[PDB]
RNA sequence: GAACAAUAGUAAGCACAAUCAUAGCACAUAAAAACGUUAGGUCAAGGUGUAGCUUAUGGGUUGGAAAGAAAUGGGCUACA
RNA sequence: UUCGCCAGAGUACUACUCGCAACUGCCUAAAACUCAAAGGACUUGGCGGUGCUUCACAUCCACCUAGAGGAGCCUGUUCUA
RNA sequence: UGCCAGCCACCGCGGUCAUACGAUUAACCCAAAUUAAUAGAUCCACGGCGUAAAGAGUGUUUAAGAAAAAAAAUCACAAU
């Protein structure tokens, strides 16, 4: 907010800048962009042009940080990706050739998958009518859903571990079980879905 | 007044006001307008441009002649002295 | 509502000195300081004394020069001597003015044990910054 | 055609007995009534129901039916963009008449006369 | 009030001489530029508002313009539109409309703007209304809308103004060192209590030194090294350049960011004129305006307040 | 006591706005924020109108107070 | 041009009378006493669990984060002393 | 003196600074009278009746009155 409304966001992707020549409306557009003498924001410190940056991992990284510890959250995440990695190597070498073709060794694909699979389709909002609060079925916008998945994973592997158990480990377990849909996280997604199905009549109430 | 009205079709303030101030008033009443506060009315069409133009140039001329005649009688005044 | 050193809006007829028309938040922005001395700078001593001293010279000048004082009284301290400037209204016959000049300078000089210099700038009527 | 006002109103002259009792005097006002904002219904309800039935038969495995779900989100995006579009749509007016600002200026330009 | 202007301009000149002779300059080539320096040295007011600082100026800049005498000594008014109460406005209006009419009988983005409302108010020495201004400018659009004669164009030029626009990241010419005969560029970034300076040598081993130690050791936090990597990975120069660095103030992330700015600044000598606008749109060369906000008294954290009690 | 293709409003003043400060911009924050309102706060900052005290409602010395059955407001430190 | 009706407010569509297929009825219709008013229309406010539009940007709702209420202690009130 | 003691024909005055009480001090006005009380003289409406008190629930006639000329045409159709 030390930025006036005059300052537009930085677009940080390099592939965009290096290879413009085949795109007309985008050539027009970024021409408008810098030609407008557009005051543009100092790019954040978390966003980098690193080839290794996955925005989803960043968000999930943040939401795990208590206080101001980037260092610590970064480390816990790193250890989670790592933990899943090694756990999947262990599953690989102890398996049969068919399953060697099957198994996912990429902790990243495992992560985007275990989140795609944990995200609820519909969710509830309370509506006040005639004195009572009814929980009613609301279709959700994607970002809210992503958030719900991540929030759930973090809250689940935060709360229910036995104290001798480190975060990255349990988190890895929950990731791999949510991968196969058998994990408690998905039990949660399902209790959402069931609660929505029971109240489906009340989907009349919602006016928007 | 070359029209006695305001664009909202009430009588122009200036009528009430001139009349209020002891100023005489000469204006063109039209079939809808109210003549009664105007000192010297002329009943006639305010709307058609031939009419406006006519009244314009006439008051114009009366003015011009009064001014000329003034100048003249002043010059004669100056010879007589 | 801040009441500090402020002069309220009247029916609009009230005469106001440039100083009394400029509210406390305005010091060092438009208004200046009524006194000057070293004492409040970073490394400096005896600020308090010049404050008591100043106060007493406000009261003193208001009392020695009745009804003739125009605007608040401007003190300067330079290298141990006081330079006291006053805006003074013209009421008195000039003899009395010089009587009180000598009177003041002498008396103060012997009170504060440092040489005092006095200046009267005479004004026909209180300057009006606003209203009137 | 406009309903006859002759003999309707209770008046000193009228030999008849009253028909209309107006609550507010019958005069064209200068201004015009401001636009009436329309309310909403529940959006998307159909796809919601279909997808409910699907999970009921399929014991709630989301992997079993992709179709009902993707159509559900299709509806959600159609709904959200319908709201954005109905927000910028204020040039709508009556679609063949003019927004109540225009009517009101225009009506002040040729006002109605009670007096004189 | 005109007698005041005569008198004041006289005394202004007499005081002008008086100023030059004491300040010891030739009274002839004495300018306003010199007037300022003069008073500023004689009556040194530290004051923040600059209008309340001492002024000696030509009374015309000191005093407001005046509306001249509007009627002869017979009572009779000069201008025929006088009774409109704005003659100044409606004269412009009569003329403008006349111009238009003549244009209709005859006819058979340079950075130029119309006046502000305040500028038309200055031009006519007349208070204005928004509506009025708007009306007029509207009329000037009608004027521009037709075939433009010579005097027509002059006329609208009166109400024309022109504005500057400047955007380029200022490009430092490189500097070739005498010792190796080699070219370098020295940048300075500043972020949030932390300033950094970065000298970049155009022929590198990839070596990057910070305060006399290696960059890995000075930024054990990986995140920081990534921030550092940003400009170089952007311009694909990662091994090509050799940088020396001096940074001070603040904590680690602040430092890594200052080095980001300084480096990305020192990297625009060795880059192409085109990649510059990219680094702008990447937001590399723009400082971070974000800083700590002072606690406020009676509150907690500049924003955070003491817990509020309804009862 | 207004309608700007304008229908009785004009008006300097004080507010807002503008400028200042936060060491260059900008935004942000700071400051500012009238008239009144709450007989809101304070005769224990000080000063006062009206009332009272004057070998005392004045002035001094020596000690003594600020205990917890609880009830509650805000904090601090935790519950790993 | 006529007829009918009105002399402060309550008391009072009441008490007594008169007459009526009514017998908790209808009609006619007072005074003691009390008060300095009682009334009609309007004017600005304020208010409205009236109606309509437009907003809330730490903000009511939905939403996000971190806490208070529980525990020990610090410290302030309130009560007992 | 402090909503107490009391006063007023009407409006009202007394709740700590009462020109309304009680008493001084000045004044005012009447005056061999002066106030208080009670009766008179005087005092409504030749004004009104949508909202203020007042057009009866409806029609016809009696009694009593008022009076130039025109003053029964039809259902746009649902009196009983
Ligand atoms: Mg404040
Ligand atoms: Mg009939
Ligand atoms: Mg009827
Ligand atoms: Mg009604
Ligand atoms: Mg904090
Ligand atoms: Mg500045
Ligand atoms: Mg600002
Ligand atoms: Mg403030
Ligand atoms: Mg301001
Ligand atoms: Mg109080
Ligand atoms: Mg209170
Ligand atoms: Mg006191
Ligand atoms: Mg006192
Ligand atoms: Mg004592
Ligand atoms: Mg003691
Ligand atoms: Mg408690
Ligand atoms: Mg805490
Ligand atoms: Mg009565
Ligand atoms: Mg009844
Ligand atoms: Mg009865
Ligand atoms: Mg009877
Ligand atoms: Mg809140
Ligand atoms: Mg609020
Ligand atoms: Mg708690
Ligand atoms: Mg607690
Ligand atoms: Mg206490
Ligand atoms: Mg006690
Ligand atoms: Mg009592
Ligand atoms: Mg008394
Ligand atoms: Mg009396
Ligand atoms: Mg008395
Ligand atoms: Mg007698
Ligand atoms: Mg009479
Ligand atoms: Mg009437
Ligand atoms: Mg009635
Ligand atoms: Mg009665
Ligand atoms: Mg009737
Ligand atoms: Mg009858
Ligand atoms: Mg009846
Ligand atoms: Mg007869
Ligand atoms: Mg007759």
């Amino acid at each position: 907010s030390r930025y006036g409304p005059e300052y537009k966001d930085p677009q940080i992707d390099k592939e965009y800048y290096r290879k413009p020549l085949a795109e007309q409306t985008e050539e027009e557009k970024y021409e408008r962009d810098f030609k407008k003498t557009q005051l543009i924001k100092a790019a954040p410190a978390t966003k980098t042009s690193s080839v290794f940056e996955d925005p989803v991992i960043s968000k999930f990284t943040n939401m795990m940080m208590k206080g101001g510890n980037k260092v610590l959250a970064r480390s816990l995440m790193t250890q989670t990706l790592e933990a899943v990695k090694r756990k999947q190597f262990a599953k690989y070498h102890a398996a049969s050739a068919e399953e060697q073709a099957t198994i996912e060794r990429n902790p990243y694909t495992i992560f985007h998958q275990a989140l795609k699979n944990c995200e609820p389709v519909i969710g509830l909002v309370p509506i006040l009518k005639g004195g009572h609060f009814y929980q009613v079925p609301v279709p959700l916008a994607d970002r809210r859903r992503r958030f719900l998945a991540m929030k759930w994973m973090i809250a689940e592997c935060r709360e229910k571990k036995h104290r001798r158990v480190l975060m990255p480990e349990k988190l890895s377990q929950e990731l791999l079980e949510a991968f196969h849909n058998q994990g408690p996280v998905i039990k949660r997604k399902h209790d959402m879905h069931k609660m929505a199905e029971a109240n489906r009549a009340l989907a009349h109430y919602r006016w928007w | 007044f070359l029209h006695t009205l305001n664009n909202v079709f009430e009588p122009h303030v200036a009528v009430r006001d001139a009349a209020k101030m002891n100023i005489p008033t000469v204006g063109i009443v039209d079939t809808n307008c109210n003549p009664a506060l105007i000192t010297y009315p002329v009943p006639g069409n305010d709307d058609s441009p031939p009419a406006v133009r006519l009244f314009c140039r006439l008051f114009q001329v009366a003015i011009s002649r009064a001014k000329e005649k003034r100048r003249q009688v002043e010059a004669l005044y100056r010879l007589q002295g | 509502k801040n009441r500090a050193a402020r002069v309220r809006v009247s029916k609009g007829d009230k005469p106001v000195t440039y100083e009394e028309a400029h509210a406390p938040h305005y010091i060092a922005h438009r208004k200046g300081w009524l006194s000057l001395h070293t004492g409040n700078l970073d490394g400096e001593d005896h600020a308090a004394e010049r404050t008591v001293e100043d106060v007493f010279l406000r009261k003193f000048m208001l009392g020695t020069f009745p009804g003739c004082l125009a605007d608040q009284l401007v003190l300067k301290r330079r290298a141990n001597q006081l330079e006291i400037c006053a805006l003074v209204l013209r009421q008195l016959p000039p003899h009395k003015f010089y009587f009180l000049v000598g009177y003041s300078e002498t008396l103060l000089s012997h009170f504060y044990k440092c040489p005092v210099h006095l200046h009267l700038q005479t004004v026909p009527s209180k300057v009006v910054y606003k209203y009137i | 055609a406009t309903p006859s006002l002759r003999g309707r109103l209770a008046r000193l002259g009228n030999p008849r007995r009253p028909i209309l009792k107006p609550n507010k005097p019958l005069i064209l006002a200068n201004h015009v009534g401001e636009r009436r904002r329309e309310k909403g219904e529940a959006t998307c309800i159909t796809e919601m129901s279909v997808m409910m039935a699907c999970w009921k038969q399929n014991e709630f495995r989301d992997e079993a039916c992709r179709k009902e779900i993707q159509d559900f989100f299709d509806c959600a995006s159609r709904a959200e963009a319908a709201r954005k579009m109905r927000s910028i749509q204020e040039n709508l007016g009556e679609l063949g008449s003019l927004p109540p600002k225009k009517l009101n200026k225009l009506l002040h330009r040729f006002p109605n006369k009670p007096h004189v | 009030t005109v007698d005041f202007i005569k008198k004041q301009i006289e005394e202004f000149n007499i005081g002008k001489r008086h100023l030059a002779n004491m300040m010891g300059e030739d009274p002839e080539t004495f300018t306003q530029e010199d007037i300022d320096r003069a008073i500023a040295y004689l009556f040194p007011s530290g004051l923040f508002e600059k209008r309340a600082r001492p002024i000696m100026k030509h009374p015309e800049e000191i005093f407001p313009k005046q509306r001249a005498i509007q009627w002869g000594e017979d009572g009779r008014p000069f201008h025929f539109l006088f009774y409109t109460g704005k003659q100044s406005y409606y004269s412009l209006m009569h003329d403008t409309y006349g111009k238009l009419l003549d244009v209709e009988k005859h006819h058979n983005p340079i950075g130029s703007r119309w006046l502000i409302k305040e500028e038309l108010e200055e031009m006519l020495v007349e208070k204005l209304s928004d509506q009025d201004y708007a009306q007029f400018i509207r009329l000037l659009e009608r004027l521009s809308a037709l075939p433009c004669g010579a005097t027509e164009e002059d006329f609208v030029n009166r109400f024309r103004r022109s504005i500057p626009x400047x955007x380029x990241x200022x490009x430092x010419x490189x500097x070739x060192x005498x010792x190796x005969g080699m070219a370098f560029s020295r940048g300075e970034g500043k972020r949030k209590t932390a300033k950094a300076e970065v000298v970049v040598y155009g022929q590198g081993s990839g070596r990057i030194d910070v305060n006399g130690v290696d960059y890995l050791l000075y930024f054990p936090v990986t995140q920081d090294r990534e921030q550092l990597m940003f400009p170089l990975h952007f311009l694909d120069r990662l091994g090509k350049h050799d940088m020396t660095c001096a940074v001070s103030g603040g904590g680690r992330s602040a430092q890594a960011g200052a080095v980001r700015l300084a480096m990305a600044r020192a990297l625009c000598s060795f880059v192409t004129e085109d990649e510059v606008e990219w680094m702008r749109q990447a937001g590399l060369l723009t400082a971070d305006p974000r800083v700590r906000e002072r606690k406020k008294p009676g509150q907690e954290g500049a924003r955070r307040k003491f817990t509020w009690k309804k009862r």
